[PDB]
DNA sequence: CGCAACGGCGA
DNA sequence: TTCGCCGTTGCGTATTTGTGTAG
RNA sequence: CUACACAAA
């Protein structure tokens, strides 16, 4: 199922992001016990910079997830607490994707906050291991120094790569925000697998 | 032995837990872009265009260029119109070229547009001669050589 | 009258031969086409001398064989 | 075959040399199929019974092409006359018929011959090529009629006929002399297209032991994909 | 096509199940013809 | 499928009663084309050919818009002078085909390493005849070359329906028929051994492999050492895996070291002459490419 | 109230650009000639040597194209190849020059 | 003798009336010309023409050619020169032998350039002017090297 | 029961010359003969009184309208109708749809003079499936 | 004053407002008359300083004649504004989307600032701007309803008070717009909406209307127009009288019909297959180019196309007179038009003029910058194609091979060659043109030449080989046994085998006439030329027919070791 | 004939 | 209030050749 | 020039 998926893969997605947790794991049996009852489970992560990445994982029956409202005030007590709060992972069923009082409601809380990354993603996003996928190739990010030595030496711009959203599944597991440079490695019947640079652009919704 | 479906649910293989999710094959460019992200459905449209082809197919790198047009934005694009007006913004004159040329270039007015001279089809409208082929170079009189040599 | 700078694109209907002597040749050309005629706000007497210019391109969208090299020179213009 | 039984050439009317016809050809000789069938009870039969040779010579008759007798040619073998008229209107009494006047004219054609006309018009048997003038027309503004095929044609036919208001106008018919060139288009009644694409001499050609020669070379590789076995049976 | 006979369509998506066609010719070959549709809607009405 | 009955209700033909049953009645042909077919017979062919001449009268005008429109929308794809694909200035391609080679120097050959396992990897292209850790190591460089390969085009196999890994690759140079020409016309024959000959050919064909990725840029750069990009240097691994299969020591043992300069020049001469041009517009030539085979998946759609 | 002014008053023209010969040990483009390149040379040349006739060429030759092919081959073509790699956006234009007679001649046959 | 007995026969065979003669066309650098497109005629029948389509550009662009699209498209066809203000991007009026050089646009501001065009693509661009669409040609910028 | 055969002949009608040309007469007769005598009556009883007017004052206004600009458009029209075959005729400062679809006869031979007397012709996409079935030999063909 | 050399970088679309023709225009059209005698109305649609389509005059305005003439815009000074038809869409967007009494956006306009520029006026005008408050003036905004009769009407349904927005009021409406309006709008400074209604429209030039059914239209217009008074006022609700009415209407209507109608409209020759762009632009009727029916010629290379010398002296080729070819240009300028190869024309260098070679007795003499335009001969390079162009392969460059039959009118080219174009002989036609310029021979020589399509840019693979006959005879030569026996032939018909290979023949000195040859033996003469390596089953040797037949051991493995036939067929695997 | 914006009115 | 729906409009439907016929 | 018709590949 969606949720045991989820669970199973979601501390994959934080240690394959290269943050520690701050809670303890709790039992399966709990976690879906606390989606019900709560309407969402909150996992705190420390990134390798001590910032926070707080993931929300929002239940398909959640009251959080179709009344603006109570998205609106829990966004705005949990960006309150007194943390670094690199960024905040939202994650719904795919038919909130489309409800644009959420969206609003995610877009706003951006703008309120803009130092703060707020992003919303799908259950799938995080219900399977993304880099482990065999039709997925190996992504990676690449700094900014490499990328513009790169850039210097093929006498490019970063607006004439090919481009990758921020939500593209191996982009999100890697982490890369918009502006950074993702080197993939894609397998090649002509040449037996070659290597490409692609700008990553804004995330969709 | 595997199981050959009809219809795509990528998501909900994976949700089974009797089949293998990380080496799940859909023939949907869309589902597999979903799912997987741009990399994985630049090569889905190989596979596809590949299957399409038959037994006497093309090379492998005129696949790999409807794949890498298609995906160079980041999302899947297509060869209809919107594909070009996706990638293609500012060429008004090969989107007239293409189709609907009273349309394009009445939104090209009020955008006001400016249209680059580059590829085939925006140098061909306006009379001039694609910078291609054996005109991709410009040849300059050597002054030196000419100098020392041609008194 | 004073000195003004002038941009323009020269047509060389012979490249070879005018390659020889660029300077020589670029000057006699541009003496020809203005003397004294009104170019941009200004009667140019003479050419004073050429500041800068191109490479003699061959011409591209014609397959005449000629080249055209742009010229940015300075001379002496007569207002009133 | 219904496609090429239909564009065939032969007798294109019995009454042909009474009728101003354009871009019609006339073949003189016909020949009764020697395997005809009932559909030549009711029409008649346009072509003729070549001596045909399904055989490989020197690889002239691959992808369609035929290899042709020359003296097949030469002896009337789908020879014919080609057909055009030129029918010119008067307009009004302002325009006529008349050699222009070089002096006075208007807007005389140039590089045109001008000459070969008598009462305004060719006179019937006189080779025209090109740049002649075939009828004159005058109204003095030229408005001659230029021959511009390049391919000569003798003036069959001349007349003055009365249009639907008791007018004048023209109607000359010009005549090729059609016979059968490389690059003409044959076909045999199963369907099997082919363009003449060598002539040879009668020396040339191959003959069996008994003097038999072919009128056409047909390659046999025309039959395998095509399946036209009516062909074959019926030679 | 044949006058005074139904040509029953199963055309096609346009909230249009099927049509009927009919057309009623008073009994020669140039007499004014006079076509009838007889259209069975998705939304039930005939 | 046979023929449908069309006639009437359950009826194929006027010739044959309502819902027969017999295989003549719905397109069998028992009869040849010498024999001559009956009236019936000749009514089905006729139907199937008129649907032959329908299909090749249709399929051109559906391909010729498809190929228009692929025309329209991969006509601004043109080689640059880093052999990569760009519209006006945005990339399309790092490298055109991701190797940047021309369509018509191709040649399928084939990489013994792939299918060999590791003992026959060992008796086929492990070389003992000089205890060194040179070979050890070239050994080692044509397992791991093996192994990226297989790992590769599995993954290939994995992400696909149907396409099947294979040790057969097109490449701008076929090494092996190069050493076999210079193996045909060498004057010389058996080489006796000579270390220092077998130590410097390993160590000259182990530099040019080094060197392959300057193929894409110049020998200015290759004489300076500058750095390679690393999409050059993926696009050399095919062929550098392949001089490395064919060029190994025991292939090379009666190749004398001027045999085996001849023949890296020649490969590096072919390598040079297989790029694709600067200005090429290879949009139009995939366009052209794709749309060809349709016409045939169109005309094939009827089975 | 506005009034439009004609488009042609509000258009600047273009910043002159200046040439930016890359040095030579900094070119990065391939050392042989494409088939274009070569193509291009020996039409440009043909032509200057239909409209001029001074040619190096100790052998005659009755044609401008056999002299222009003979030029390029025996490396005495009176031309320079010239690759724009690219336009900054200050006004700078970026090119590679390559000599053709230090180059290397495709097929061309 | 051929080692193959040969199969001969009477087949009767039919002349379609398709004659090389009639089908055959061959046409100058010179004829009847349109008076819009100032292209050639069409075909056989107008005196002047045979086209080279939109497959065929599609080809010759794939060959890499040009110089073959430049004569065929243009010297053999309605090429012919555009004059261009490069001050305003608008057409200008120039005359070498009878002297007009100038632009109805800014006028002692003129740069007036020699553009290569097909009059196709200057009746193009009249026909967009006339749907009150301006267009404005940039023009290449100068180039010069550093002194 | 299924839909109607749009391609069986089982309800198709052919119809040539006799029906075409009658139709396309009726037409062009409707408007270039009574139409005309109408406004020649209504101009008649307009400008002139009743009662009065004797047996030749019909005849005449009768004679007025079709002996003048008549038997010169209707035979123009009719001949219209046969040659050509643009879908729409001038028909007095009215345009009215050409019914009739002729062809010339090309004398190629006598077999195509009597296949083009023999044909018979459909006239009304090419990537629907009406298309594909329309152009097949359908199983009612046999025989007709 | 030698206008230099240039090239267009970048094309910017505008709207063309009331300014712009203006400025452009050099003319103002007053008059409706078409012709003053000989010469066009000065002041008419047709003057002559907008252009001539005539010899018989210049141009005024440049002074060409009428080849060199592109034609030049005028002016028609309309009494009553006309909307643009192109941008009635547009309009409408506007007209609901700012209050009609001060020119400001009653629309949340800090709403739409993260939309796309493009897009943000569409959206703006698909809110409700109906009933809705303005704050400048406070006043209600009517509800712009779209007229259903025309396509350029409109009507301000003010709580059911319709009045008909004339394009006199929607002008002041959008001139009270200010320019922050339209840059928060998402449009840009020479997109302001006071441009979307016409003052004085520009009469195209007379090179895109030649001939004296679009001047009517134009000339129907200018005569409607002069029918409207001159200093003709209306503001809201101005109720005036229906004929003025009408007259504004037919005049809207007459505009309209002149750009976007459906005589065909300006807009209406740009789309489809034959219109402007498709038609005329991206493809061309060229001059010098032949087609014929196109047969077999086994004695052609695949490199070489026969050509008919009645075509060889109807195309020309351009060869400019220099030092280096006076002398091989001279038997050509000698035979003139009367012997083959000859020449047709000469361009006379200090004459700036042609002249026929026929009419040439007088000059004699061929000067270094003169043009002569020679016959085609054998060995020139020519263009072939096939029609449809679907491959790379389909135009490619053969060298000429002039038939000096007469009776030749057919383009010969030889079988193998057929692949490149998708030929064959049953009646296909082939266009063939000859490069005459020094560039295009060029490069036909060394870039379109037919070798460069030898092996597929779609396959990689060869296109041309052995097809039908040379197939099947490549199998019967090299076969190892006939029913006559061992596939042997003696020493002259070994020899016979290479006389029209048109090659350097093999040596024979070795071999006495009673010596019998394999056709394996003669097969690897030829092939020794160009040493192969070579082993593949043929596709004579078939799993299908092995149950029957007997295949001989020799016959089905086909070997070539440097170009030595060792043994099996050579066939179509092969 | 199909495809796709579209933009106005029901949700 | 944000989206579906639905008429309602446009756009487009291989290429290159010939011959007619008429308006 | 705008239909339309008959044809070719
Ligand atoms: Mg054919
Ligand atoms: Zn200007
Ligand atoms: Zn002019
Ligand atoms: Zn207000």
């Amino acid at each position: 199922m969606a949720m045991q998926k989820l669970f199973t893969y979601i501390y994959e997605f934080i240690e394959y992001r290269k943050m520690v947790l701050l809670e303890e794991k709790v039992p399966y049996d709990k976690f879906v016990q606390m989606v019900l009852n709560t309407g969402f489970f909150r996992i705190n992560a420390e990134t390798l910079n001590h910032g926070i990445v707080s993931v929300f994982i929002f239940g398909a029956n959640g009251k959080y997830v179709h009344h603006g409202g109570d998205m609106r005030t829990l966004l705005t007590n949990t960006l309150n607490e007194k943390k670094h709060y690199e960024e905040l992972i939202l994650i719904v069923d795919k038919p909130v994707l489309s409800k644009k009082n959420i969206l609003d409601i995610i877009v706003e809380q951006r703008a309120a906050n803009p130092t703060i990354v707020i992003n919303i993603y799908p259950y799938h996003l995080f219900c399977i291991n993304i880099p482990k996928v065999s039709a997925i190739p190996k992504h990676k990010l690449i700094t900014q120094e490499e990328a513009q030595e790169f850039l210097g030496r093929e006498y490019l711009q970063p607006q004439d790569l090919m481009q990758i959203s921020a939500s593209d599944p191996p982009v999100v597991w890697l982490g890369g925000r918009p502006g950074d440079f993702v080197q993939i490695e894609r397998p090649s019947e002509t040449a037996m697998h070659a290597v490409v640079i692609r700008f990553i652009t804004k995330s969709k919704i | 032995y595997a199981i050959k479906t009809n219809g795509t649910n990528i998501f909900g293989a994976m949700l089974d837990d009797n089949i293998d999710p990380y080496t799940i094959v859909s023939s949907s460019i869309g589902d597999t872009m979903e799912l997987y992200g741009i990399e994985a459905a630049r090569q889905k449209i190989i596979s596809e265009i590949r299957t399409v082809m038959g037994d006497k197919g093309p090379n492998h790198r005129h696949l790999l260029m409807y794949a890498d047009l298609m995906t160079r934005t980041g999302q899947v694009t297509s060869l209809e119109k919107a594909g070009l007006n996706a990638r293609e913004p500012s060429n008004v004159l090969l989107r007239m070229a293409l189709s609907s040329p009273v349309q394009v270039l009445t939104d090209a007015a009020v955008d006001s547009a400016v249209n680059p001279i580059y590829g085939i089809a925006a140098p061909t409208l306006m009379g001039s001669v694609p910078r291609i082929g054996t005109m991709y170079s410009d040849i300059i009189m050597d002054e030196k050589y000419i100098t020392e040599n041609y008194k | 009258i004073d000195q003004k700078i002038f941009e323009t694109t020269l047509n060389i209907d012979d490249p070879t031969n005018f390659c020889t002597n660029v300077e020589a040749h670029l000057l006699k050309e541009l003496e020809n086409i203005y003397v004294g005629k009104c170019f941009k706000n200004s009667f140019i007497l003479n050419i004073t001398g050429v500041i800068q210019r191109s490479p003699c391109f061959i011409m591209r969208t014609n397959n005449s064989g000629r080249g055209y090299m742009h010229v940015r020179f300075s001379a002496v213009v007569s207002y009133l | 075959e219904t496609n090429q039984g239909r564009q065939t050439g032969g007798w294109y009317c019995f009454s042909w040399p009474y009728r101003v016809d354009m871009n019609r050809f006339f073949q003189f000789y016909n020949e009764m199929p020697l395997v005809k069938t009932i559909a030549h009870n009711y029409v008649i039969p346009n072509g003729l019974n070549t001596i045909v040779a399904y055989m490989i010579y020197g690889g002239y008759n691959q992808e369609d092409s035929v290899i042709v007798s020359q003296s097949f040619i030469d002896r009337g073998g789908f020879a014919g006359t080609f057909y055009r008229e030129e029918k010119v209107e008067l307009e009004s009494d302002i325009e006529s018929f008349g050699k222009p006047d070089p002096l006075i004219t208007k807007n005389l054609k140039p590089g045109a011959n001008y000459e070969k006309l008598v009462d305004g018009f060719v006179p019937v048997g006189t080779v025209v090529k090109k740049g002649d003038i075939i009828i004159g027309k005058v109204a003095y503004i030229d408005r001659s009629v230029m021959y511009g095929f390049d391919e000569p044609a003798v003036v069959d036919a001349v007349m003055r006929p009365h249009g639907p208001n008791d007018e004048i106008f023209g109607l000359m018919r010009l005549r090729y002399e059609r016979n059968l060139n490389i690059g003409d288009k044959m076909s045999s009644r199963s369907g099997n297209k082919g363009i003449a694409a060598l002539a040879l001499p009668t020396s040339d050609m191959p003959f069996t032991e008994d003097g038999l020669q072919p009128d056409l070379i047909v390659n046999p590789h025309s039959h395998p994909s095509r399946m036209t076995n009516g062909q074959m049976i019926e030679t | 096509i044949r006058f005074n006979t139904l040509h029953i369509h199963y055309h096609t998506g346009n909230n249009e199940i099927i049509r009927g066609e009919f057309i009623s010719q008073p009994g020669g070959a140039f007499e004014n013809s006079s076509q009838i549709i007889i259209r069975y809607m998705t939304t039930g009405a005939i | 499928q046979r023929i449908q009955p069309q006639f009437s209700f359950g009826r194929t033909l006027v010739y044959y009663p309502r819902f027969a049953l017999e295989a003549q009645a719905y397109g069998f042909i028992c009869n040849s084309y010498i024999a001559g077919l009956t009236s019936p017979e000749f009514i089905f062919g006729e139907m199937n050919g008129r649907f032959d001449l329908i299909n090749k009268a249709l399929s051109t005008s559906s391909t010729g818009y498809a190929n228009r429109k692929a025309i329209f929308g991969l006509q601004s794809c043109i080689v640059d002078y880093y052999r990569r694909v760009s519209i006006d200035t945005r990339l399309v391609q790092q490298l055109y085909g991701e190797d940047g080679l021309d369509a018509r120097q191709l040649e399928t050959v084939r990489f013994e390493t792939i299918m060999l396992s590791d003992q026959e990897l060992e008796d086929k292209f492990k070389y003992t005849g000089i205890q060194s850790p040179l070979f050890e190591e070239e050994f080692s460089r044509l397992k791991k070359d093996r192994d990226k390969y297989r790992q590769i085009f599995l993954n290939v196999e994995n992400f696909n329906f149907s396409q099947l890994l294979t040790d057969v690759r097109q490449v701008p140079v076929n090494v092996a028929s190069i050493v076999k020409n210079i193996l045909l016309s060498s004057t010389s024959g058996v080489l006796p051994f000579d270390e220092k000959s077998i130590l410097q050919k390993y160590a000259m064909v182990k530099t040019f492999c080094k060197n392959l990725p300057y193929v894409f840029i110049n020998n200015i750069q290759e004489r300076l050492q500058t750095p390679i990009p690393v999409y050059l240097k993926r696009a050399a691994s095919l062929m550098r895996m392949l001089i490395r299969i064919e060029l190994a020591t025991v292939k090379t043992l009666n190749i004398t070291c001027e045999q085996m300069s001849a023949i890296l020049d020649l490969i590096r001469l072919q390598y040079t002459q297989s790029l694709i041009n600067y200005g090429e517009a290879v949009g139009i030539l995939a366009a052209q490419s794709v749309s060809e085979p349709l016409t045939q998946y169109m005309l094939d759609s009827h089975h | 109230i506005v009034e439009s002014p004609s488009i042609c008053e509000g258009f600047v023209q273009a910043s002159s650009q200046t040439l930016v010969i890359i040095p030579d040990n900094e070119r990065i483009t391939s050392n042989v000639l494409t088939t274009f390149e070569a193509t291009r040379l020996v039409a440009v040349r043909a032509q200057q040597l239909a409209i001029n006739g001074s040619t190096m060429l100790k052998k005659k030759y009755s044609s401008p194209i056999d002299i222009a092919k003979q030029e390029l081959f025996n490396r005495k073509i009176p031309l320079l190849v010239m690759r724009c790699i690219k336009v900054t956006p200050e006004g700078q234009k970026i090119v590679e020059i390559w000599n053709p007679r230090e180059m290397g001649i495709p097929l061309l046959d | 003798y051929f080692d193959a007995a040969i199969f001969i026969g009477p087949t009767y065979h039919q002349r379609l009336q398709k004659f090389v003669l009639d089908d055959r066309y061959a046409v100058a650098s010179y004829g009847p010309t349109d008076a819009l497109t100032g292209q050639p005629l069409d075909g056989k029948r107008s005196h002047g023409g045979l086209r080279l389509g939109e497959m065929e550009h599609w080809v010759l662009t794939a060959q890499g050619a040009m110089q073959t699209i430049i004569e065929k498209s243009h010297d053999d066809s309605d090429g012919c020169i555009s004059y261009i203000c490069r001050n305003c991007g608008e057409p200008a009026i120039y005359n070498a032998s009878h002297p007009i050089y100038k632009c109805m646009n800014c006028d002692v501001q003129a740069d007036i350039g020699m553009v290569d065009s097909r009059r196709s693509s200057i009746v193009f661009q009249h026909e967009m002017r006339a749907a009150n669409v301006n267009i404005t040609s940039v023009l290449s910028p100068r180039v010069f090297q550093p002194a | 029961f299924p839909p109607t055969d749009r391609d069986s002949y089982r309800t198709k009608r052919v119809h040539g010359s006799g029906v075409s040309l009658a139709k396309a007469f009726k037409a062009i007769f409707n408007t270039s003969v009574i139409a005309p005598i109408i406004n020649g009556f209504k101009e008649l009883l307009k400008q002139t009184a009743f009662e009065e007017l004797t047996q030749r004052n019909i005849i005449e206004a009768f004679s007025a309208a079709l002996s003048k600009n008549t038997a010169s458009d209707l035979n123009r029209s009719m001949e219209q109708s046969i040659i050509s075959g643009n879908k729409t005729i001038m028909v007095r400062q009215r345009p009215i749809v050409n019914r009739v679809s002729t062809q010339s006869l090309e004398r190629k031979n006598l077999l195509n003079t009597i296949s083009a007397l023999r044909t018979v012709n459909t006239h009304n996409s090419k990537q629907t499936e009406r298309a594909d079935m329309m152009r097949r030999v359908h199983a009612s063909y046999p025989g007709y | 004053m030698e206008a230099g050399y240039a090239e267009i970088a970048a094309v910017q679309f505008n709207i063309a407002g009331d300014n712009d023709h203006k400025r452009q225009g050099v003319m103002e059209v007053t008059i409706s008359n078409l012709f003053e005698g000989t010469l066009p109305a000065e002041g008419g649609i047709y003057d002559a300083r907008m252009g001539t389509t005539d010899h018989h005059y210049k141009c005024i305005t440049c002074s060409h004649q009428r080849k060199q003439c592109m034609g030049h815009p005028g002016i028609l000074q309309m009494h009553a504004p006309v909307l643009q038809p192109l941008f009635i869409a547009e309009i409408r967007r506007w007209l609901r989307v700012i209050c009609l009494n001060c020119g400001a956006p009653i629309v949340d306009l800090k709403r739409y600032e993260h939309l796309i520029r493009p897009k943000r006026l569409i959206e703006a005008a698909s809110s409700q701007t109906e009933g809705k408050q303005c704050y400048v003036c406070k006043a209600v905004h009517p509800k712009i309803v779209k007229d259903s009769e025309d396509y350029f009407t409109f009507w301000a349904d003010q709580q059911g008070k319709i009045d008909k927005l004339y394009p006199q009021i929607i002008r002041e409406i959008f001139s009270r717009v200010t320019y922050d309006t339209v840059v928060k709008l998402g449009r840009s400074k020479n997109s302001h909406p006071e441009k979307l209604v016409l003052k004085a429209i520009q009469i195209p030039p007379i090179s895109i209307r030649p001939g004296i059914d679009i001047n009517n239209v134009i000339q129907y217009l200018v005569r409607k127009n002069l029918l409207i008074p001159k200093d003709l006022q209306i503001v809201r609700g101005q109720k005036i009288p229906l004929n003025i009415d009408r007259n504004l209407q037919t005049i809207q209507q007459l505009y309209y019909n002149f750009l976007l109608d459906s005589a065909p409209s300006i807009m209406r020759r740009l789309p489809r297959k034959e219109g402007r762009i498709r038609k005329s632009l991206l493809g061309s009727q060229v001059w010098s180019i032949s087609r014929s029916t196109i047969c077999g010629n086994s004695d052609l290379h695949l490199d070489e196309v026969g050509y008919p010398i009645s075509f060889a002296r109807t195309l020309q080729v351009a060869e400019t007179v220099q030092h280096y070819n006076i002398n091989r240009l001279m038997p050509y300028f000698l035979n003139g038009k009367r012997q083959y190869p000859g020449c047709s024309r000469v361009y006379k260098q200090i004459t700036q003029s042609v002249h026929d070679i026929e009419g040439l007795k007088q000059d004699f003499r061929l000067e270094v910058g003169d043009i002569l335009y020679r016959d085609v001969v054998t060995g020139d390079v020519a263009f072939f194609n096939r029609q449809p162009s679907l491959e790379r392969s389909s135009i490619g460059v053969h060298r000429i091979v002039v038939l000096e039959n007469p009776k030749i009118s057919t383009f010969q080219m030889n079988v193998s060659a057929c692949a490149w174009y998708n030929a064959d002989f049953d009646g296909d036609q082939m266009n063939l043109w000859v490069p005459w310029s020094v560039m295009s021979r060029v490069e036909a020589e060394l870039l379109c030449s037919v070798r460069n399509w030898f092996i597929s840019t779609k396959s990689s693979g060869p296109v041309n080989g052995q097809v039908q006959d040379s197939t099947v005879g490549s199998f019967l030569l090299t076969r190892t046994n006939t029913p006559m026996g061992k596939n042997v032939m003696n020493k002259l018909h070994a020899m016979g085998l290479f006389q029209t290979t048109q090659t350097d023949p093999p040596c024979f000195a070795n071999y006495s006439p009673t010596d019998l040859l394999d056709g394996k033996s003669v097969v690897s003469m030829l092939l020794r030329q160009t040493p192969i390596n070579y082993q593949r089953a043929p596709t004579w040797y078939s799993e299908v027919y092995a149950p029957y037949m007997h295949y001989n051991k020799q016959d089905i493995s086909t070997q070539i070791r440097n170009g030595e036939l060792i043994e099996g067929v050579l066939d179509k695997k092969a």
